[PDB]
């Protein structure tokens, strides 16, 4: 009669159940990490241009999430204050990437920078509202 | 009386699980509000009904249900075992000891498999799965919701096999040779059940249960006629061989061929973590390997079954 | 002479070093979880209003991040397509919450909904650009 | 010759670490490009210099540096131990055995502490910390960057004490009674070093090192004059008692009073996970408790020191 072995195997099984449960949940709440890859193409200065390029799983929500993540994670507003803008592509449905190789014009495109070169960001974001951070 | 009744429990093992079950059922049923809420409902019934439809979701209450019917099946095994089989198993007699130990165990085997087989074919009958028509195991993959009977059967199998593993690792008494291979069988059965319920591959998991059960029912019938030898033994065993070949090897092999050809091209096949669509080219290897596991085990079993057939033929 | 004990203690120490290192990094990249608490006040329908309320650590970047997280995590665009808007408070510096109890007017405020009630979101977001997902 | 030279290593323990050090240094210095890049630089020098300034950051190369100078200090302990102390320690003689074992160990103690003490007071001298002016341990808390000497001293202490712990747990030979308390001391010393370098509380960690070192230098002088008894023993021990009282108990107690009064109100005191400002009301308990640990250990040591003083006074 051995009980501690029973709890050893039951605890391992239960922990594995909870591990897979959290794997599914984690890959579902933040999925754009797996599907979308940020493509940053710097302009003149601290200003860069962002978008996302993935498969059909990189819908407009994934593009928006990955752009926002890049904006709020690659720029430190405690050093100096940044300012960005996000531009939507209206001639595009929410799911708009072919699987293979020529994804096309991205759903969301963002311009980010700092305030030492804020004028430039105002120039690129022609009419889109500028956000500050 | 505290340990006088502990002793009487030693005389009737099932009594404490029966006590727990009757207490919980009594609390749930006398409460009146036998509703979807309270607590005992989540413990003693399938939860997550989608609206007022015949479609049930998944959640932690499934774990509560599996635990509670582990307790139930622990009661049932002991109670049925002694009170029904032993009086039956010595009511005509099989004077030995290990002989009687194997009779009672295999009688319980045939009982639960005869309950769980036809119920499986029933649940497969009134659904688009009839006669292993794989084209139906993928035509709607994500399958977040199961019917009532479907979910009840699936979690009943989960609870029963989890309880078998619990009895196994908790060595009350250590049986003969077959121990460790048997542990491997229970471990892989639970991996099938859990990893197919969690990842929504539950329609494709139903036929495998059906094949395993029907094969085990015929195997148990033949083995108990062997340890209770008679003229019928040979005929039942030959029918078991035919059905084992057909069901296990042919059906599982055509299921594997299906996983290939109708996994790649029978529905959604682009991985999408946002909608929990896991049927992809990264999941095809896992599915094929983890079903080929059962296939290889079946091949090994068939080899030894062949050996047995040869030796009994030349005896 | 015992070596495996040495690797047992060294592996534990090194893993603890890596655990604290990741704790600092994790609480730094997603800090708004600790500081900012989303306050959602539903309008008529599936449309709600979002903002964040925290201490001085909930700057405009934290408010924006927590609002975006709520928008992209409480609404499923695979069921039906949603549409939101984010409105900045310009009469407010980037760090604008007193510590104690009366935080004031929030830096960022967002309206979210679905397309069965898109007209309403267009009405609340008077001029702010509407984003789709 | 492979195991002839293994034997000669048994005759000279330090030789393999010296071989490793000389190989790495030779590779780094003959390469010519003794620059901030390559690899051996990250292994044999403090990295993360901020621009071209005297201010250094933190990173994994700190772990590489600590590892490499663990190897260095393992060489130094053995080489110094035998070649310098034993000829010195029997050059005048102390005929015993355990007597000589303690002489050589305490001579090494006084050597490294006499190196590491005045260097600590030097690094505290040309900085706003002079004479434990706490008002300076919090006036700029986040302290992401340390000066050159500061970082070198801090990581040298880290490497030395990590190597002491490595020698301890890797039982080469098990010494007497003092073993486990000594393990506790090394464990808490490493917790201080690591948790104050990682969480940027490094200015407030410098004075504690200074007190511990100077107290240990005087303790080692007195103990080695005890195991090499003479008239000087009593005077050195009494000075040790005075300095122990003052430095350890008074300075660490005023540091604790400081943590309270000038932790709450001597700079940033609002927790901000974004700028890694951890000085908050949630970190004040951790700081106070984890320094009171050293304070209680010092109290215990003082109790037994008192006991020793009484008994030697009445003998
Ligand atoms: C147990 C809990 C362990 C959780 C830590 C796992 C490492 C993930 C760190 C947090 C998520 C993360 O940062 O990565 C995410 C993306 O990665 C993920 O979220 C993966 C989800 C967690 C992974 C599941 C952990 C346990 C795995 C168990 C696998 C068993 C099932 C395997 C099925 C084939 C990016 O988020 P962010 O940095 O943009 O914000
Ligand atoms: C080891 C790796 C373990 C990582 C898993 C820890 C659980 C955090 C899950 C991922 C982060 C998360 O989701 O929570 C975050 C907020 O919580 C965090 O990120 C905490 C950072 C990870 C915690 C550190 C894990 C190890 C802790 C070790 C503590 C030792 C130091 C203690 C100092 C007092 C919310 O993100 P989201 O859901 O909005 O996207």
């Amino acid at each position: 009669p051995k009980i501690f072995n029973l709890f050893r195997v039951c605890f391992i099984s239960l922990l594995l159940i909870a591990a897979v449960e959290y794997f599914k949940y984690g890959t579902r709440i933040n999925y754009e990490w797996f599907h979308c890859t940020p493509i940053k193409e710097p302009q003149s200065g601290s200003v860069i241009k962002l978008w996302a390029r993935g498969g059909p799983s990189c819908d407009k929500r994934g593009e928006y999430k990955t752009i926002v993540k890049r904006i709020t994670r690659d720029y430190e507003p405690n050093d100096e204050h940044l300012s960005f803008c996000i531009i939507e592509n209206d001639n595009v449905p929410p799911v708009h990437y072919p699987i293979h190789e020529d994804k096309g014009e991205p759903g969301y495109v963002a311009y980010v920078g700092y305030d030492t070169d804020s004028e430039l960001v105002q120039e690129l974001c022609a009419d889109s509202t500028i956000y500050h951070m | 009386i505290w340990f006088s009744f502990r002793e009487i429990s030693y005389r009737h093992a099932w009594i404490a699980p029966l006590m727990i079950l009757i207490a919980v059922y009594s609390a749930y049923f006398t409460s009146g509000n036998t509703t979807k809420t309270n607590v005992l409902h989540r413990f003693v019934a399938v939860s997550y009904q989608i609206g007022d439809t015949n479609a049930y979701g998944k959640g932690i209450n499934d774990l509560c249900f599996v635990f509670y019917y582990m307790i139930f099946f622990t009661f049932l095994r002991e109670f049925l075992m002694d009170v029904v089989i032993r009086p039956f198993a010595i009511r005509l007699h099989v004077t030995s000891k290990h002989r009687i130990k194997r009779i009672m165990e295999q009688m319980y085997a045939i009982f639960y498999t005869g309950v769980s087989g036809p119920f499986g074919i029933y649940c497969m009958y009134h659904s688009d799965l009839w006669f292993f028509n794989t084209k139906a195991m993928y035509r709607t993959y994500p399958d977040f919701t199961n019917p009532f009977l479907f979910k009840v059967f699936y979690l009943g199998q989960a609870a029963f096999w989890a309880q078998q593993a619990c009895i196994l690792v908790l060595q009350l008494e250590k049986p003969r040779k077959d121990h460790n291979e048997l542990t491997f069988h229970h471990i892989v059965t639970l991996l099938l059940i859990w990893s197919s319920y969690v990842f929504h591959f539950t329609k494709m998991g139903l036929p495998i249960y059906i094949t395993m059960d029907v094969s085990d029912f015929l195997l148990s019938f033949s083995k108990t006629l062997n340890y209770l030898d008679s003229g019928l033994a040979f005929f039942s065993f030959a029918i078991f061989v035919v059905a084992w070949i057909y069901l296990r090897h042919y059906i599982n092999l055509k299921i594997l061929w299906s996983v290939l050809t109708q996994f790649r091209t029978e529905g959604n096949y682009v991985l999408n973590f946002a909608t929990q669509q896991y049927k992809c080219w990264i999941s095809l290897p896992i599915v094929f390997v983890l079903i080929g596991a059962l296939q290889l085990v079946n091949l090994y079993w068939l080899f030894l079954i062949f050996r047995v057939l040869y030796r009994i033929l030349w005896r």
